[PDB]
């Protein structure tokens, strides 16, 4: 119930779904502590464009971006 | 050859840490002045659940009362216990064992 | 006898505090009670050497338990000034477990026993107090002094009679029907526990601080029967076989030993490197067992 | 006659705001 | 908010104080007890509830003796003023006494409102492991008790408020329905003989005496 | 005199403590016997 | 309702189970038709199955149910073979189809949450 | 290419009792035909001069990945008593009532309604198999019907796996007996990695006082699958 | 009796309720402070409503009916012209019609 | 007798 950790906390959890790396139903701290690094490497627009089928290989949607 | 190891690198090893503690890593953590799952947590930014065998629960319970502090940390809601069923009573073994 | 000596069988975990109360079930030789200094109670199954349930009965210590002579519930005693009873069947599916009754009070009870035969039991604080199970209030109250009395045990045989122990080092005999202790005896140091004789009405043996054990015949308490003279710190807990003819000992030093009762030596002692501090001990129904609870949980 | 007051039909709706 | 800090807050403490005594003269008496006398004589039926309800969280929070003891003292105070309560009439006490009595009376702490949620089951799948155990606190954990916990305290209060009105003639057999409501109070205060408690039974004793006299 | 003798036994035991007799044990629920009950009764 | 068709999907359920479906054509994840859905059963790549209650002969699709369960894969009905139709991106009725396992699709959170949906349903 | 039908192919014995390798330019995994000249699932059979074998899918069925996989023990023997939880349709169990024999007994627990009846129409042509419709979850509901066990076969797929198989060894599985368990990690828990469960259902295998002895991963075949073979109250 | 009896048997033993036929054994051959081993808790409530007796599933109990099922033939050796292990996989297959409602047609 | 529980003695 610290006011610091709820403002904070919630800043940290809505700044992490709006990227979308966590979910809008695991809205914890654990959560945030269960992350890993492929979890933002999925996030990058050159994996975007590959997982949408705009290129048809990873070094490829590179190249197209 | 196990599945979960690409090459030397541990992709089965998740953000839920299991840690097999021996017995003479609680006495240096209390010389040191440190709390276990807190000071492991430190380390790692992450859940740690440290796991205490028949073995090494054993060996605190044979160095007497000069050690009851180390038993009471040894059991704490928290950690998790686990059994063995070994032929002897030699910690160094049993967790290589495991590993 | 010598080669084929081999009594440890096996050692039950689980409690994170040391071990304080014992009670063993009735009905059920497999069944027993135990209560540990952090508050909870937990049950056991002595055949599969397991934990069955696991209660947080108590804030602080559990001073005593013991079992309605049915079977079917079981009281306990705390640190929170409280008298709780609870039902000895688990609660169903995943519901937390909830006393039958509780009952406030404005002193720290110290035991607790149970009659017999007629769904009474009494409670041992700074007085001694007689209860029906169908009143929160206490019926009889019987004092004789200013003291903080350890101990309050029922007799098997003749169940309207009762022993107590005080801190003033005396033993007191009280009697249920005519609320009214009956007479006083004062030894040197502090008795622990009292025990009484099940197969014997009128003898009872009690465990003193004085690293001795004396057995009183409660007719002639001017001299005891016999002394057992074979422990080197105070001793803690006593109890008898059922058959009457021996009982068992627990002391602060880490042993527990054997009598015979119309011997002054112990038929045998019992220890192990794990174990300290003895605080309480049962012998079983089937006269086959022996059970300790000690500090080390 | 007599009849009893019935209390099983109790709201107690007028000690609660 | 006033009155209910100073007798169950951490003020009642430095009551006892004697440095703070000698010092302060205020400190001297507790005059909270008389206030609820005042409050229950000049309260509206509606406001009932509302003075009662913090009473009855306090008591299902707590396992002290010397506190219940406190709660049962406000208790007794405010049924002497609603004796005398102008609203206050005959069979408003008699309606108050019954659900009071037979528990009957809806007092919706928080509790009951928002139960625990139910154990997970063993069928469907588990919670995540990430979640975080709940870290213990120092000194041991809370124990569990009986839900009906000090709940005697409420039943007793009714039965004063009962005693007090037959005996001051706030009850009268002339007019309107009260025989009609007097009379479902005769098996109500049959089953109080056969309580647990000591204190509802001399209270239902009390008022059976009264009773058999109509 | 029981504690006395009990001292000197030379064996204890532990623990201490008819066909016609299990038919008076049986109760009637077939109508045959309904009715040859309450003949007889 | 037929008794044979017996995980019958709520009106909240269905309406994720529609979305589902529209994304997974998106992703060229999906697989119309009821003898399409049988081959992915029989080559191991099925995440779930979807079966329209309102087909005339309902017996024409029960032999889904028999190869889900010895697969070990999660099915369902919906009361419509029109919207199921629609959801699927055909311009005609369709009583049965199938989502395929796609190495890395980004669908896979989403697949998992409506495959612990209809395993509820079961009890 | 494969086994096409009309090639010479030769059988052996293979290393577990009851099993039979098929070698040729590809190699087979083969059982005994109990009943000759059917095919439970449209597996491939091969004749012998009287004698008929029948192929068996490792893609299909878990035991034959077990086996392929290089596991120790199986314990499946002839002449052995099986209870067998999960039967489905029973293609796994036409394969475990060729190799019991004859003198061998087959228990098949099935739930579902829809595969039971495909349970009871395999169980008409094999004299050693038991049909029983009924929850695993209650092994009292049947107790009746089934005596001592040799061998306990379990895939039965949910997250209580250890407990329907403890409850079910304490009533029927004799001592000594042994017991086979299929393990889907993500049907235990998906959240947690696959590794970590295997670990944890382990340890609740010897708190219910059964000794596992082996594991294997079934990796060509499945992904994150395990099986796990151990003994039931092991004699001195 | 019959396999139809056996049926009938096995039904009431899976629901938990007592037969007819149970009961009748139970009161003639029981005296009547006793105590009774069951399989199922739900039975032994059952039969503590119909009759007086102590039921109980824990204990000594259930690893006594181990000892009575691995040694049953031994017991009811030539009380029976149907053999134990044959009984067994015909009431096995008549069970599981009724569940499946399985037409022999 | 192994399995027997003990009680005590009673008048009788
Ligand atoms: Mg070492
Ligand atoms: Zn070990």
């Amino acid at each position: 119930k610290d006011p610091r950790r709820l403002f904070e906390g919630n800043a940290l959890l809505r700044r992490l779904v709006r990227i979308g790396v966590l979910d809008e139903g695991k809205m914890k701290l654990d959560y945030i502590l269960g992350l890993k690094i492929e979890d933002f490497l999925e996030r990058r627009l050159q994996t975007q464009v590959f997982k949408l089928g705009l290129a048809k290989s990873i070094h490829h949607a590179r190249v197209l971006i | 050859h196990p599945s979960c190891l690409f090459f030397q690198y541990n992709t089965q090893l998740g953000p839920p840490y299991h840690i097999l503690v021996d017995t003479n890593f609680i006495n240096f953590s209390i010389k040191a002045k440190l709390d276990l799952v807190q000071s492991m947590m430190d380390c790692l930014y992450a859940k740690c659940i440290p796991c205490i065998t028949d073995c090494v629960m054993a060996e605190i319970e044979k160095l007497g009362q000069k050690y009851r502090v180390a038993l009471r940390i040894a059991k704490d809601p928290r950690f998790e216990r686990l059994p063995c069923t070994h032929k002897g009573t030699y910690a160094d073994d049993c967790l290589v064992q495991r590993v | 006898e010598r080669v084929f000596a081999k009594p440890f069988l096996a050692s039950l975990d689980g409690h994170r505090d040391g071990v304080n109360c014992l009670a063993k079930h009735p009905e059920k030789l497999a069944t027993v009670l135990s209560g540990a200094c952090d508050g909870e109670v937990r049950i056991w199954n002595l055949t599969q050497r397991n934990c069955i349930r696991t209660i947080q009965a108590h804030e602080g210590f559990v001073r005593g338990i013991c079992t309605r002579f049915c079977g079917t519930s079981f009281f306990t005693v705390g640190d929170d000034k409280t008298v709780k009873q609870w039902k000895m069947d688990g609660p169903g599916y995943g519901d937390e477990e909830e006393p039958l009754h509780t009952i406030l009070g404005k002193t720290v009870y110290t035991g607790i026993d149970h009659h017999w035969k007629e769904a009474v039991f009494a409670t041992c604080g700074q007085q001694v107090d007689i209860w029906d199970e169908q009143r929160t209030n206490p019926i009889c109250s019987m004092t004789w002094g200013f003291d903080s009395i350890s101990s309050v045990k029922f007799n098997p045989i003749e169940t309207f009679l009762l022993g107590s122990c005080a801190s003033d080092r005396n033993i007191v005999l009280y009697d249920m029907r005519q609320a009214t202790p009956l007479k006083k005896v004062i030894l040197d140091m502090r008795t622990n526990t009292i025990c009484w004789n099940p197969m014997e009405a009128f003898i009872f043996t009690a465990a003193n601080e004085d690293y001795n054990l004396y057995t009183f015949d409660m007719r002639a308490l001017d001299t005891p029967v016999m002394v057992h003279m074979d422990h080197v710190s105070a001793v803690l807990d006593v109890d008898y076989s059922p058959t009457g003819k021996e009982f068992v000992s627990a002391s602060f030093d880490k042993s527990i030993r054997i009598f015979p009762v119309d011997k002054s030596r112990s038929r045998e002692v019992y220890h192990t490197k794990r174990m300290q501090h003895v605080i309480c001990v049962k012998w079983t129904s089937d006269s086959k067992y022996i059970m300790c609870g000690s500090d080390e949980m | 006659e007599f009849t009893p007051y019935d209390y099983s039909q109790s709201d107690f709706k007028a000690f609660a705001g | 908010e006033i009155f209910n800090h100073e007798l169950f807050g951490a003020v009642a403490e430095e009551k006892e104080v004697k440095q703070i005594l000698s010092k302060v003269m205020e400190a001297r008496r507790s005059k909270s007890y008389d206030s609820y006398e005042i409050l229950g004589k000049f309260v509206g039926k509606d406001q009932v509830t509302k003075l009662i309800l913090p009473l009855k969280e306090i008591l299902q929070n707590t396992t002290s003796l010397k506190l219940a003891r406190k709660v049962h003292e406000t208790l007794r105070r405010i049924t002497v003023g609603l004796i005398v309560n102008q609203e206050m009439t005959a069979e408003s006490i008699l309606l108050l006494s019954y659900g009071l009595i037979s528990e009957n009376l809806p007092l919706l702490t928080e509790k009951e409102k928002n139960p625990v949620a139910p154990a997970p089951d063993p069928r469907l799948p588990p919670q995540s492991c990430l979640l975080l155990p709940p870290t213990p606190v120092r000194g041991g954990q809370k124990a569990v008790v009986s839900r009906k916990t000090n709940m005697h305290i409420f039943i007793e209060s009714g039965l004063r408020l009962l005693h007090l009105s037959l005996k001051t003639s706030k009850i009268k057999s002339s007019g309107e329905c009260v025989l009609e409501m007097l009379d479902p109070f005769v098996s109500l205060l049959i089953d109080c003989l056969g309580s647990m408690d000591v204190k509802v039974i001399t209270g239902a004793l009390q008022c059976l005496i009264w009773v058999l006299r109509f | 005199p029981v504690v006395l003798k009990n001292r000197q036994a030379e064996q204890l035991v532990f623990p201490l403590e008819p066909i016609e007799h299990v038919l008076s044990g049986w109760k009637a629920r077939t109508p045959l016997e309904q009715e040859i009950f309450n003949l007889l009764h | 309702v037929n008794p044979k068709a017996y995980p019958l999907a709520d009106a909240h359920l269905t309406k994720k189970l529609l979305d589902l479906v529209q994304q997974s054509c998106n992703y060229k994840q999906l697989r119309k038709g009821a003898n399409e859905a049988t081959k992915t059963l029989n080559r191991g790549i099925s995440e779930f199955i979807v079966m329209a209650a309102d087909a005339e002969p309902l017996e024409i699709i029960l032999h889904l149910p028999l190869l889900c369960e010895d697969k070990n894969v999660p099915y369902v009905f919906v009361r419509s073979k029109q919207a199921l139709g629609r959801a699927c991106g055909v311009s005609r009725p369709v009583i049965a189809c199938s989502v395929t396992i796609k190495e890395g699709s980004q669908l896979k959170q989403q697949i998992q949450s409506i495959q612990q949906s209809i395993e509820r349903l079961l009890v | 290419r494969g086994n096409q039908s009309g090639k010479n192919v030769m059988v052996e014995p293979h290393r577990h009792e009851g099993v039979f390798i098929c070698r040729g330019k590809e190699d087979a995994l083969v059982t005994k035909n109990l009943v000759p000249g059917e095919s439970v699932y449209g597996e491939k059979r091969v004749s012998i001069s009287k004698i008929e074998y029948r192929a068996w899918n490792p893609f299909r069925s878990k035991l034959a990945a077990a086996i392929l996989g290089g596991v120790d023990q199986i314990h499946i023997k002839p002449g052995a008593k099986v209870l067998y939880l999960g039967a489905a349709s029973g293609t796994t169990v036409s394969h475990v009532s060729d190799i019991v024999g004859p003198d061998g007994l087959v228990y098949a627990v099935e739930f579902s309604h829809r595969s039971g009846r495909d349970l009871i129409n395999l169980a008409k042509k094999r004299t050693n198999i038991i049909p029983v419709i009924e929850d695993a979850r209650h092994p009292h509901k049947y107790r009746m019907l089934i005596a001592m066990v040799d061998v306990i076969f379990a895939d039965v797929a949910q997250p209580d796996q250890t407990r329907i198989v403890a409850l079910n060894a304490h009533t029927f599985l004799r001592n000594g007996g042994h017991f086979v368990i299929s393990i889907k990690a993500n049907c235990i828990d998906s959240t947690a990695s696959a590794e970590a469960v295997f670990a944890s259902e382990v340890k609740k295998m010897q708190q219910e006082n059964m000794k596992p002895q082996e594991q294997l991963t079934l990796e060509p075949y499945e992904r994150d699958h395990a099986v796990v073979v151990g003994v039931y109250r092991p004699p001195p | 009796a019959s396999s139809q009896v056996a049926l009938e048997n096995a039904n009431a033993v899976s629901e938990g309720v007592v037969h007819e036929d149970l009961r009748l054994l139970l009161e003639t051959h029981l005296p009547s402070k006793v105590l009774l081993g069951v399989g199922d808790p739900k039975i032994g409530a059952a039969i503590q409503e119909e009759l007086g007796y102590n039921c109980q599933t824990g204990g000594v109990i259930a690893e006594i009916l181990r000892g009575v099922r691995l040694h049953f033939h031994n017991l009811v050796k030539g009380l029976t012209d149907l053999s134990a292990c044959k009984a067994q996989l015909g009431l096995g297959h008549s069970y599981s019609r009724a569940k499946v409602k399985f037409n022999v047609n | 007798k192994p399995g027997h529980i003990i009680n005590p003695i009673k008048a009788e």
